[PDB]
């Protein structure tokens, strides 16, 4: 396809995209470019371009331990859209090299989920969804610079973000103006 | 209709899932028996493999609220919210046939409730609730204590109309009275 | 109204799939047939698949309870619960037309009941509850044993009515009274 | 209600498919009308596609079982389960109107019953029976040989009138009777 | 209800797609009508796209076997099984209302009939038999040759009501009899 | 039920789609009425998109049969089938509420007739005689050139109850009585 | 396509995904590719990287007996999610070789299925479920270094795992903090 | 695609896979692997590793005479599931190269099946059902060196099997332990 | 792809696969593949292999026309399945060259159908039906070597052949035992 060798020739130049919802498929098609990008060149940095309407938190989860453990930097890209765990990614790069394009949004709030099966299930869900959102809420403080209880009341319900917003509240580093 | 003849001879059928249409029909038919005479027993027939928690304390709230006395016989099945109705009856006055299976488990969501984590905290503690009011509904009707209920109701307990009769939940299982 | 008609002369049609709609109808028919009289005999005319185990054994207790004899005819198929409901009417009068099946088989889960292991350890060994349980009643009432019922339904055993009466579950294969 | 105008005057109809809520229906109409007047004739209208083999056996019984002599008329069809009940009427009182046609055709299973092939085997040598008691039935009520009905209702045999009289399935292909 | 004051009238409607419940409804209609009286008309209304072939010949052999004549009055359309039950009345007692179209084709079957080319020669050797049957049928009625039935109905041939006077379906296009 | 007793004061409703199903309920409505009283105005308020064609003309043919005269009064909107059966009123008695809409528009067939080029002829030759039957229609009760009825159905041509009156399809925008 | 290209390139890396629901298709996937990296050098470990919501356990005793029989050692890594049979394999890998990444999330859980059929069908299937059952917890209890009886107590219903968390009990040797 | 690719690169190994149910396509697709393997090197084995839940029975009588009639022994691999058809083609394997791995689950049942049609059309297809198991039943009385009265009894519903109870009731002849 | 890849290896050696229901589609690329190979080679056969259910009559009739005016022998190979038109296609070989892999099935039975429309259209498909059903049988006649009275009666419903049974009626002229 052309739209997978556009993809593979940025990927040659480092430049990877989030430009999906973050599900597992396009979360281990990330990790794995990530690892071999850091296995061509740990010293180069990596382009994370980032328009996502959020998705699955281990997924995220998952590209955001990979880029940390990536030895080159992860420079993320607000390009359009950060929402939700393409918010948390975008935040989640190398300090110094989060960027946000300027016309591009960024929505952060808590986890979304859901509750199935017995009381005894839901209360282990319960308990598991107090470990996610306080994790995704340190991360998040980890992130803005910010500390966790205004994390956790800004992600109540959809907050809102510009490029300036999101500049000062710390989720990313730099507008880009060329 | 047979169901007319015995709603007359005051014996009501909880034969349906316990929903809200089947709790309201339970409901008028409880209290226009209380209005009819409330001295005379209401006798509850019960074959349903239960439902909604809401539907369940409404008609295990109606049951308790009522004047006359509520005879619950089961017949076949009262699984979940109806092994509770069952249990709800008058003491001395609950009753199995032998070959009716009682059915207690925990409470369930039905499908997944979406919703933001603060929303599942809130259905989760409600779940909770409803999981410790029933445990709790259970132990001052079966005599157990509600930790009992609770491990015993951690995962589906189906009890034989004899293993319900030590359990609490009925009090006699209700002999065969064919003459023959 | 035929059906009205007969069960004034107190007939009763097991004439649908054997669930909790149809027991309910069942029951609340048993049960005013024996408040009405309570010696006079109620005949089971039994045209059915069979259907739950559950509504099999609200019925059957049901049958059991009254005061009243039940006269179980078999009319086309009495297969599954209604087998077992047609083996359960009165001894010495339990019938069945001369071209009516009777397939015994041990009980099913319809569809796939999913679940945790542990859950799927209670649903196995409710089913086979319901398995032992059919076996034991299909044995007080067809006079085999339980482990004679256990292999000859263990797959679907289809009866004539002749084959029937051989095995126990009904007692008079019913002979034609046309006056011609 | 024309329908239950006829039924006053002893008149049934077999008009829809055979199945049980069709035989049901029949066999509630033909025990009303034996227990009303056993010595009348009930006159059966069959404009039936057929249907089911255990609902045929119901009917068939049933037309069989009760006092009262089955005029059995076709009108338009009887195909199948219901050629079997249009040849199970009373002989010498087995119609059709001369532009009704007889379908005979063996039984069949409608869509495909899954399962081990012991149990297919078990199926199988089900629809067998149930081919060669449907064989049999039309064996004594045409006057022909059983092996004659294998052959004939190896597929679809559809006979008109006259064609049914001369098989044996009617005993007169009703004239019309208009005045003018 | 003005269904049934016309049915005491002696009025009935052919209104609906003639299948075996329109046709059940149909016979039970002139049947009870023939019992009331058999000498008085019967009016046969019928605005009916036609159906099924067996539905047809139910209805048709039913209004030449009562002893009371059947007017038969086309309004809006007779097409099909409908243009052969409106020839099927008693002639100078055919009616169509002025702007009533009269559609007569072949038969035909309703989707495709899976089988076996052995099957298959059976049903096309059937629907070559209802095809002749309707042939013959429309003769006797219209007073044209069975063959020339066959070519005018090889297509949909639409008449008049006019057209259908001529070609015999008809024996009066009805006037108005409006007093203004 | 407000149907009944506006049935007995003989005012009926053209209140649904134009089907066959409607069309036997006003048919057997006007037949009534007319047996009932002949002289007296039949009333038939108009709420209708229209619908088929036949049931157009079964609906039509029968205002027009009847002796009693049809006071068709537009409600709302009398659309297709049902401005041809506004027009169809007796003249002088036929009347629109001032914002009722009349559209006017050739027939259609809904969604595509499949077949053989030849049977598409035959369809095709029966909508355009469908058409030319509206149009002569539409001509002889509007007072207009059926010719020039074609060119203004060639599309959807809404009228107002005012504009309907000047095209000739009621008589009187039917003015508002009320007393205050 | 890319994704399948960037997987081919850590195929040659040595490193393989476990990034969906393990179920008969990507288990022989994975077969394949532990087969046709241990046919390549004997010596070299293969990387296992797991995000994986669980799934069938055949799928993923298949990936498990084909891991324990290649000669080369298995490095596993929960990346993000490792739940059920990914939790499963995850443990799986070869000791001290199974790397937990410090947000990675470990669910253990008694298996899922479904009965169905006759009586006599449901008590063959509660007898294999039952030898299924125990397997998994006895396969766990190696895994883990743990006994059985802690394994089937603690995997009743859904528990879940930080990487710290599923590091003390015995999933994961290392987490990796680079 | 990177799966095809993994799959092409161990076919030049001669290791094939039925790894999903035996139905007609991947029946004929592996016929056609072991014609072409056999067409390369009628001497070198051919590794099977089974994966399958089992299937059609003229697809696995298929995939049977076509590892019979090659004149390469045909070693079976048992790799978690070797269910019904992949039961059949397991144990269909040259003798002494039949292969259980140690947590494979071998289920040997009846076959499975559908009536419909009409009495006559039922009593052909339940005599040919009728030679279908007889036939199904004597080759796997010839594969574990059993009588057939004991394979029919065992299969009547169900039977599972361990990699240690496959191995002596005779559907593979090892059980590997590297 | 690689199944695409394995059929085009074997369409090198001249080994074709009739190896699904024979619709149009897969018979215009089996006619299209004995063309080509009667255009490289006109000496050397062509094995059809066929594991096939049966299909449409004229997209067999497509196969077996292109078949017999092929140059080249088409040797015919029942593997597994030969049912209705892969019966028909299997007897449709080169005598002496049509062969049945030992437990092969062969499914002979009269066509199957549909009638549809108006009364005239039925019954010329049926004169159709009787020319399709006399063509079918007067062919198997031929092939087998049996009166087309034998193949009537015996075709009326599904009559089922084992490879030794399909030996000795004439649709294979020997069985493969190597
Ligand atoms: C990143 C967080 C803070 C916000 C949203 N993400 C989630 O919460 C996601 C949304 C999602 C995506 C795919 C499947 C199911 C659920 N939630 C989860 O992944 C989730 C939910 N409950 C427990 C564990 N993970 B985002 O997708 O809008
Ligand atoms: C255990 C007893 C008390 C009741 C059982 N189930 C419940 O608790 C029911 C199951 C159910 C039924 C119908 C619709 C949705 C959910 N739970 C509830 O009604 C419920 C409602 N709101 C929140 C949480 N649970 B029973 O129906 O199996
Ligand atoms: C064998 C006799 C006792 C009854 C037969 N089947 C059963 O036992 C029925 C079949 C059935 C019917 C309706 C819905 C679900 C399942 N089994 C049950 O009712 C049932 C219910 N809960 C757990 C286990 N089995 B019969 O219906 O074929
Ligand atoms: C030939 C006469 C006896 C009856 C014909 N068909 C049958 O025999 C019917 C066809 C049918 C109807 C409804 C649902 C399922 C199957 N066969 C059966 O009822 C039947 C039932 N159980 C096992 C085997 N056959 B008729 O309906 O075409
Ligand atoms: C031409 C006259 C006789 C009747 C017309 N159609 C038929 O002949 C009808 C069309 C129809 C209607 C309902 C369901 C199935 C088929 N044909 C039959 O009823 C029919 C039934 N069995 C075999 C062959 N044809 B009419 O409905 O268009
Ligand atoms: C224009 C007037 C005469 C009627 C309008 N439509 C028609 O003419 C209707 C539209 C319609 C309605 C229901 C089902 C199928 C088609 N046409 C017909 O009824 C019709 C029927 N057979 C052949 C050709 N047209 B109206 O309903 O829009
Ligand atoms: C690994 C275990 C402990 C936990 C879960 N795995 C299972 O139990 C899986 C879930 C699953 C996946 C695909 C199809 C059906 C079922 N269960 C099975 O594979 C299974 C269930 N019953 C018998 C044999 N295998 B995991 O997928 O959540
Ligand atoms: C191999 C045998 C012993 C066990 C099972 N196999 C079968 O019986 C398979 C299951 C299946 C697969 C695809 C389509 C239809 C049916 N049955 C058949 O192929 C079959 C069934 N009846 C006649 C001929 N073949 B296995 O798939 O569970
Ligand atoms: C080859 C013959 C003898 C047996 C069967 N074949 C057919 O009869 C096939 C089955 C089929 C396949 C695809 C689409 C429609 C029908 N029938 C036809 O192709 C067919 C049917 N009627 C007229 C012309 N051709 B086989 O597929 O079971």
């Amino acid at each position: 396809s052309l739209t997978d060798s556009v993809y593979e020739r940025l990927l040659s130049e480092r430049i990877i995209f989030l430009g999906s919802e973050v599900n597992d498929e396009i979360a281990n098609r990330l990790c794995a470019q990530i690892l071999l990008l850091a296995a061509e060149d740990a010293s180069k940095d990596i382009s994370l371009y980032i328009n996502s309407p959020g998705g699955s938190i281990s997924a995220g989860m998952a590209i955001y331990d990979t880029m940390v453990l990536a030895p080159c930097d992860i420079a993320t890209y607000a390009m359009g859209m950060a929402a939700s765990m393409g918010e948390f990614l975008l935040a989640a790069g190398t300090k110094g090299k989060r960027y946000a394009l300027p016309h591009a949004r960024i929505l952060m709030h808590q986890p979304l989920g859901g509750v199935t099966g017995s009381a005894a299930d839901i209360a282990i869900q319960a308990e598991q969804f107090a470990v996610i959102k306080k994790e995704m809420f340190r991360l998040n403080a980890e992130f803005t610079g910010q500390p966790i209880e205004r994390i956790e009341a800004d992600s109540d319900r959809d907050r809102w973000f510009t490029a300036a917003e999101a500049l000062e509240y710390g989720f990313v580093d730099h507008i880009i103006t060329r | 209709n047979p169901y007319n003849k015995l709603f007359e001879e005051r014996i009501i059928f909880l034969g349906v899932q316990v929903d809200d249409a089947s709790a309201n029909d339970i409901m008028a038919q409880l209290l226009v028996l209380e209005s009819l005479d409330p001295d005379r027993d209401i006798t509850m027939y019960i074959n349903s493999p239960g439902g909604g928690f809401t539907s369940l304390m409404a008609i295990y709230d109606t049951m308790q609220y009522v004047r006359a006395d509520i005879q619950t016989v089961c017949l076949g099945q009262a699984a979940s919210a109806a092994a509770v109705l069952l249990a709800a009856g008058t003491p001395g006055k609950r009753m199995a046939l032998p070959n009716a299976r009682v059915l207690i488990h925990q409470p369930s969501l039905s499908g997944v409730i979406q919703g933001q984590f603060s929303d599942l905290e809130i259905q989760a503690a409600e779940i909770e609730r409803m999981r410790t009011l029933m445990e709790t509904t259970l132990a001052r009707h079966t005599g157990k204590d509600a930790g009992v209920i609770r491990k015993d109701t951690d995962r589906d307990k189906i009890l034989t109309a004899e293993e319900a009769k030590d359990y609490g939940i009925i009090d006699t299982v209700l002999e065969y009275r064919k003459l023959s």
